[PDB]
């Protein structure tokens, strides 16, 4: 039942797969186990700032229609998908439908 | 960009029935030393739904 | 200097453990899983050191039981 | 009155645990009079640091 | 007053202290100091022994030192009784099947 | 991102400086060294040698982090065999070979092993690569790769 | 050490550098230059502005400093007999022990009154504030000033 | 090396630092012959 | 109150060492091979042990 | 177009009220669309009815059932009202869900329609 | 303290901190032709690093799965002999724990170089993630401003002449 | 309990002729567990009138790990030297 998932294990080792050698100097950098204990003391780090530090707050508008659907304006500099203009236009429209 | 990720939220709750039935095969075969068929009829009757 | 702590080896370390009295001074009065896994525990270190073999018979049972 | 039981039966516990720390080396409870010999170890080494000095001098 | 008798005291001690020094080594008063520290030390937790609250933080560590206490069965087919003549090497010499008598 | 004034083509007493200053550099690499004739040659040979340094330290690191996890971590580890949870001595708990452990203490000095050396050598590994430094051959910006030729090295004449 | 004077390192705002100006706004920046190139290199001032900030520092920290190091120096001789009895007297005693108890207890009342009042003059005064305005102080002028101060501290030890 | 970094950090550059930084240690030795002496004289 | 010991705790406390000694001489006195010399004098810890 | 994310607000029954009505009435949708949406609402619709008659078929079953016909009159109609609410919600969900399913199919069929996913083109 | 904090990969406590779940999504809208040569390098580098770290991910959470699933079976341990058992409350738990550990914020300095980036590509980046990861930017947002940073695309911005486009969660003035 | 063959078949009294005789066939008098070696190298030579039993012992099995710290420092100073040796040289 777990087979489905493949997609994640192609995910994590097909990254592996596609770094080159070490001696072709493409980047020429070996950053494995230095990564893995950097990671080990950085995970330390977030963890304890997640217990007993500042912790983001998730309350969120969760009555009004549409509020999450941003479109652009110069609050945003309008450096978005270039066929997102027909969304703006729904997203206008509809924000004028509920007034 | 056809990764073709599935959460891993929605398998870990599609997981329960199976694993469920792993623990509960096991408390039967272990509880078969000292326990009886009519009271095993019950954890027989639960893998079996 | 450096050798005295560096160097001779505890006292611990080379000898054989004895028997923690604290642990069973106090017990509850209960046959609970800490005081079987004690009794458990006696008899198999027992039976591992003893050139006795009527106690270690003995003993064989219990752990059995 | 259960919680207060229960709060009692701590209390007891450690009153219990108290009394033993500071009065193991009066009885031979314990197991080859192993804290008293501690206690008489200590006044050993007191009277030795005493010596100590004078004998300096 | 309370510093100019303080700084005379000191001054008094540190005289002492001197004369001590000359017919001294440093090992030896290192040595001293550090026995006397570890001996105040030892007055200090033996002071605080009978408090209620020491013995209440010592009480919750030895509850929770003896709140995991772990089965370890054997799980082969021998079980018990063979892993108990598993053990029995040292002491086969000594026993009455293994002395030396001839038949003839 | 400017550029700078191409200089005229040599002529042959400037090919000849040329020649000279690559074949003097070719002079220099050790037989030792086996790194084939390429561009990358030379950057390869200097990023080796910055490497060859960084090994170096690692190691004694790892050394010296094998003596510093001697005394202070994995003995005391050790002294955590000597008893059970129970209280009861360390006595041989078989997993499937019930191997005969007359020896004085076999079984709780191979197991405390057992669980002591990838301990000692996995925090020797961690002191390791805490404490050497990798700046000389760290290079965010991969500026380093860039091609170096053997007459720009040596000034002939 | 004892070979060198380093009453200067921690004081009159020596220990100013560049990580305090790259986390600074503009203004504060310009006060911090100002207030560094001021202390140490009063000459790349005119002498009315060296004056006033001579003046604005004296009242606020210089003077305020001696006389803090003063008082506190005179707390160490509530009794400058020290040791003394009628039998015998300790004058070349009592003058060490006065020698080394009030330079100290001067040099930590120094410290002290630099630590609390130095960031509250720099981040809190109209003079400087005003100044540094007049004059406007770039990154490379401080880097200038940091040369210069430098310079000099040596040449003071070479002399 | 060490006395090197302390007066880059200081605004300087490598080859302006080892002049001064061989000015620094000059002034050291002879301060500690200096010492050195004091203490056989005393 | 206190885990520190007194004068009268300490009294008691001296007593023990000649007392194991003369109990040792007590239960062993029929034996011509015990020498009790070596118990005359300790030190800190063969009083201890 | 919809945000993506775990920290997104899921939609809400205004917002698939509105997207649904979209779907149905507006242009800008290819005829395939719109006719998607109507046969979620006529295949739905069953669902609701069959789950709250059949709740109510048991319901009228179960408070006659032999240990809830001996209840005192409270127990007994909430133990016999128990079966009529799961399978009103059952029913109730149900619909929901087939609906819902098949207009969000319709809402990504538009999206794709007018090109306005990024990351997705011909 | 380390000896290599000139390491990209590498932080302290006080750079921007995102999981990375919060590090894909990001990544999922952002395109290359907006990003400068010296953007993409620093996304690249982010990724090396970001491709190991969730590699080891599931190392890093391995022993407390195994001693919560050993907790969950009993106070008996059968090794080789209760591996089935464990390995299945193992694969139901050590999902859970690096859920826990993939939803965990933690610092990067090429976290605090993407986002906090004073030229334009941290603006782009900064407006990608406001409009098209509300959610995520609502709680970077959060961060950033507890971490005195100042820029205009914060919900927390009291020089603004605009409303705010989000809900900003209360925090001390 | 035999360790050795010779002595285990030598004179044995449980044989199923006797066993029978009292027919009682106890569970802990199994012959898979009545005689086992004693796991360390024993072969034979030709003595002076008959076979000797020769035991090859080479190392001991209840090594601690102090023993191993402590016999690993000169490999480690050692490793130290050459690599601080090399940097320099
Ligand atoms: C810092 C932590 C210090 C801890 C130790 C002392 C306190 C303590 O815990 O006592 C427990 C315990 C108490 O037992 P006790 O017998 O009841 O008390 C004896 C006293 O503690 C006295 O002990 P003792 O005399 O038997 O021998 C130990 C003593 C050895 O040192 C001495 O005896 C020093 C005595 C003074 C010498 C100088 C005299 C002249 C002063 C002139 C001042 C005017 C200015 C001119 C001079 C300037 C010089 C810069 O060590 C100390 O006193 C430690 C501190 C030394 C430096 C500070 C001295 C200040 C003097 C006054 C200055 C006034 C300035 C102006 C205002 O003492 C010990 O265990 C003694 C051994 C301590 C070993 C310490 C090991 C290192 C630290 C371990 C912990 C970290
Ligand atoms: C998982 C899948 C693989 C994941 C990793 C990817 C594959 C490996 C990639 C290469 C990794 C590597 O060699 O990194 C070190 C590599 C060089 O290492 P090194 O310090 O020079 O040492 C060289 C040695 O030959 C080699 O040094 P080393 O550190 O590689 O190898 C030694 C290290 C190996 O460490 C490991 O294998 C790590 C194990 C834990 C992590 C496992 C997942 C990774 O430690 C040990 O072998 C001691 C034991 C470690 C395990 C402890 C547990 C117990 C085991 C024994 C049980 C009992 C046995 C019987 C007794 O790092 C670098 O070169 C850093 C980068 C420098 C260049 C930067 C350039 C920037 C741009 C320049 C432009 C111009
Ligand atoms: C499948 C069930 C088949 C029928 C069955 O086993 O009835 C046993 C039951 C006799 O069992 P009992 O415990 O010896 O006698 C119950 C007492 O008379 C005491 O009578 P009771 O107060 O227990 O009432 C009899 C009980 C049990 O009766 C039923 O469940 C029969 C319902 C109709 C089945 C067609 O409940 C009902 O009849 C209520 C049924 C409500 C709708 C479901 O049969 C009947 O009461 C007559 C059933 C006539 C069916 C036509
Ligand atoms: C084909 C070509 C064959 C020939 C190639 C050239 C020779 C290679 C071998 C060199 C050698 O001396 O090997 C003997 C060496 C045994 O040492 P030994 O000199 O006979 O031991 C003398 C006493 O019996 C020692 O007995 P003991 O119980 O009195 O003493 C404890 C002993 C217990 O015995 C063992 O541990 C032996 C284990 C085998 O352990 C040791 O002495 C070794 C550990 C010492 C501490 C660590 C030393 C530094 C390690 C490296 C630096 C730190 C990282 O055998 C091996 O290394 C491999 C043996 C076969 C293994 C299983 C193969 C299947
Ligand atoms: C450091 C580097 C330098 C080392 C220098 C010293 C080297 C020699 C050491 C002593 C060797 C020795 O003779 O030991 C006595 C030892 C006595 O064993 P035994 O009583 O006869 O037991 C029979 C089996 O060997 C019993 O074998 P087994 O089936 O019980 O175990 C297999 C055996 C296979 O080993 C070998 O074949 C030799 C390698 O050991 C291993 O595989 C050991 C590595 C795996 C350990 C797994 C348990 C721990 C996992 C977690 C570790 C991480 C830290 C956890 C932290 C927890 C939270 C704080 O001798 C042997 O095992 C014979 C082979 C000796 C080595 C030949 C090469
Ligand atoms: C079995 C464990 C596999 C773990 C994942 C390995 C992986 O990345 O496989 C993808 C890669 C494939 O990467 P891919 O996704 O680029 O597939 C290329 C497909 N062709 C060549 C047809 C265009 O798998 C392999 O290379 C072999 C997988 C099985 C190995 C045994
Ligand atoms: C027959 C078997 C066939 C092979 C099956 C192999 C399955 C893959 C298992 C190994 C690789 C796991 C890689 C996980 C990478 C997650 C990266 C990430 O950002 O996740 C955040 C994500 C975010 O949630 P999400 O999963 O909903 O993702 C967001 C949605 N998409 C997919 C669009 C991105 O996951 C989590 O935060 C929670 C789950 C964390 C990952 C758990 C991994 C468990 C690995 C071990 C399982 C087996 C244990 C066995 C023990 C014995």
């Amino acid at each position: 039942s777990w087979a489905y998932m493949y997609p994640w294990l192609k995910f994590i080792f097909r990254k592996y797969l596609d770094v080159p050698y070490y001696w072709f100097y493409l980047n020429g950098r070996e950053l494995g186990i230095r990564v893995f204990f950097t990671d080990l003391k950085l995970f330390f780090y977030g963890i304890t700032n997640r217990l007993f530090d500042f912790n983001p707050s998730s309350i969120k508008f969760e009555k009004y229609p549409f509020y999450y659907w941003i479109n652009s304006s110069q609050l945003t500099e309008f450096n978005q998908y270039r066929k997102f203009v027909i969304r703006d236009s729904i997203i206008y429209s509809l924000n004028n439908y509920i007034i | 960009y056809k990764t073709h990720l599935f959460s891993w939220r929605w398998f870990l709750i599609k997981l329960l029935p199976s694993v469920s039935i792993i623990l509960l095969g096991y408390y039967l075969q272990l509880t078969l030393k000292w326990n009886l068929f009519n009271k095993q009829n019950t954890i027989v009757l639960l893998i079996t739904l | 200097m450096i050798w005295k702590y560096l160097q001779r080896t505890n006292r611990g370390n080379i000898i054989q453990a004895g028997l923690q009295h604290r642990k069973f001074e106090n017990l509850p009065f209960k046959q609970n899983f800490d005081n079987l896994t004690k009794a458990y525990d006696l008899r198999m270190w027992y039976i591992s050191n003893s050139p006795h073999e009527a106690k270690n018979l003995e003993y064989v049972n219990e752990l059995e039981a | 009155m259960a919680i207060r039981n229960f709060v009692f039966k701590i209390s007891n516990q450690i009153q219990n645990l108290a009394a033993k720390r500071s009065l193991a080396y009066l009885n031979q409870i314990d197991s080859q009079s192993v804290p008293s010999r501690a206690t008489i170890n200590m006044k050993d080494q007191v009277t030795q640091m005493q010596r100590e000095i004078d004998n300096m001098a | 007053h309370l510093y100019t008798t303080e700084l005379l005291i000191e001054l008094i001690l540190f005289k002492y202290k001197l004369i001590i020094l000359k017919f001294s080594s440093i090992k030896y008063i290192l040595n001293f100091n550090v026995r006397k520290f570890i001996l105040f030390n030892l007055f200090l937790i033996n002071n605080y022994k009978a408090y209620k609250i020491n013995t209440f933080f010592l009480y919750i560590y030895i509850y929770l030192n003896n709140l995991n206490i772990i089965w370890y069965p054997i799980f082969k087919a021998y079980s018990i009784f063979g892993y108990y003549k598993s053990t029995r090497l040292n002491f086969i010499d000594t026993k009455n099947e293994n002395i030396k008598r001839i038949k003839y | 991102g400017f550029e700078t004034v191409v200089p005229a083509p040599p002529t042959r007493d400037d090919e000849l400086r040329m020649i000279k200053a690559t074949e003097e550099q070719f002079l220099q690499q050790p037989r030792y060294k086996l790194y084939m004739n390429e561009a990358h040659r030379i950057a390869k040979m200097n990023h080796g040698d910055r490497h060859n340094n960084i090994r170096a330290h690692f190691w004694s690191n790892f050394a010296l982090g094998l003596l510093i996890t001697g005394p202070i971590f994995i003995i005391p580890f050790g002294k955590a065999f000597r008893n059970l949870r129970s209280g009861v001595p360390y006595y041989f708990r078989p997993k499937y070979v019930f191997t005969q452990k007359n020896q004085y203490n076999q079984d709780r000095n191979w197991g405390a092993m057992k669980k002591q050396i990838p301990l000692w050598l996995g925090l020797s590994t961690a002191y390791a690569y805490w404490f050497t430094d990798f700046s000389i051959n760290d290079d965010e910006w991969l500026e380093k790769g860039k091609v170096i030729y053997p007459h720009q090295t040596i000034k002939v004449l | 050490f004892l070979f060198y004077n380093q009453q200067h390192k921690t004081r009159n705002g020596y220990f100013i550098n560049h990580d305090n100006l790259m986390l600074a706004s503009l203004e504060e920046r310009k006060k911090l230059i100002f207030y560094f190139i001021a202390n140490q290199v009063p000459e790349k001032l005119d002498p009315v502005d060296r004056v006033k900030f001579n003046e604005e520092l004296s009242d606020n920290l210089s003077t305020k400093a001696r006389l803090i190091g003063s008082l506190t120096g005179l707390i160490g001789l509530v009794g400058f007999p020290y040791i003394s009895t009628r039998i015998y007297s300790r004058p070349v005693l009592n003058i060490g022990l006065s020698l080394l108890i009030c330079p100290f207890l001067y040099y930590v009342g120094n410290q002290l009154t630099y630590s609390v009042w130095e960031p509250k003059f720099i981040a809190n005064n109209n003079t400087v504030c005003e100044l540094s305005k007049k004059y406007n102080f770039t990154v490379f002028d401080f880097a200038q000033a940091k040369k210069e101060a430098h310079l000099k501290a040596l040449r003071t030890e070479l002399v | 090396g060490s006395c090197l970094l302390i007066f880059i950090q200081l605004v300087f550059s490598g080859i302006v630092v080892l002049l001064l930084d061989d000015m620094l240690n000059k002034g050291y030795g002879l301060g500690s012959g200096i010492s050195l002496f004091i203490a056989t004289n005393i | 109150n206190s885990g520190n010991a007194l004068h009268s705790e300490y009294g008691y406390l001296e007593l023990l060492s000649n007392e194991s000694v003369q109990l040792y001489k007590d239960y062993y006195e029929s034996d011509a091979e015990e020498d009790f010399k070596v118990f005359e004098n300790l030190s800190s810890k063969e009083k201890l042990v | 177009m919809e945000p993506f994310g775990t920290d997104e607000r899921n939609w809400t029954h205004e917002e698939k009220d509105i997207i649904t009505r979209f779907l149905k009435y507006d242009k800008h949708v290819n005829l395939k669309t719109a006719e998607m949406v109507y046969s979620a609402e006529v295949e739905s619709a069953y669902f609701g009815k069959a789950g709250a008659l059949a709740g109510g078929v048991i319901s009228a079953l179960f408070f006659n059932f032999p240990i809830v016909r001996n209840l005192p009159i409270i127990r007994r109609s909430v133990i016999g009202v128990l079966p009529f609410l799961y399978c009103y919600t059952w029913g109730k969900n149900t619909q929901e869900e087939l609906r819902w399913l098949k207009t969000f199919a319709a809402y990504q069929r538009f999206v794709v329609y007018h090109g306005q996913h990024c990351k997705l083109w011909v | 303290m380390d000896n290599n904090y000139h390491f990209w990969g590498n932080g302290d406590r006080q750079d921007v901190s995102l999981s990375y779940e919060d590090y894909y999504s990001i990544l999922d809208c952002l395109l290359d032709e907006k990003l400068s040569p010296q953007g993409l390098m620093k996304f690249k580098n982010l990724h090396e690093v970001s491709m190991y770290g969730v590699s080891y991910v599931p190392l890093y959470c391995f022993p407390v799965a195994y001693g919560i699933s050993h907790m969950l079976t009993g106070k008996v341990r059968r090794g080789h002999s209760g591996y089935r058992n464990l390995f299945s409350l193992m694969s139901v738990v050590l999902p859970f724990t690096c859920w826990y550990a993939y939803t965990t914020p933690i610092p990067r300095r090429l976290y605090t170089e993407i986002i906090c980036s004073n030229n334009a590509d941290g603006a782009y980046v900064r407006n990608r993630i406001k409009q098209q990861k509300p959610g995520i930017w609502r709680k970077l947002s959060q961060q950033l401003y507890n971490k005195n940073f100042r820029f205009p695309e914060l919900n927390q911005d009291l020089t603004a002449t605009e409303f705010p486009l989000d809900y900003v969660a209360p925090h001390k003035f | 309990m035999f360790r050795w063959l010779f002595l285990y078949w030598y004179n044995s009294t449980d044989t199923p002729s006797a066993i029978a005789k009292v027919n009682l066939w106890s569970y802990i008098n199994l012959r898979l567990f009545k005689a086992r070696l004693s796991s360390s190298i024993a072969y034979y030579i030709l003595g002076l009138n008959n076979l000797e039993l020769k035991k090859l012992k080479i190392f001991y099995k209840n090594t601690y790990f102090d023993y191993i710290y402590l016999k690993s420092i000169p490999c480690l100073f050692l490793i130290i030297f050459f690599t601080n040796l090399y940097l320099f040289l």
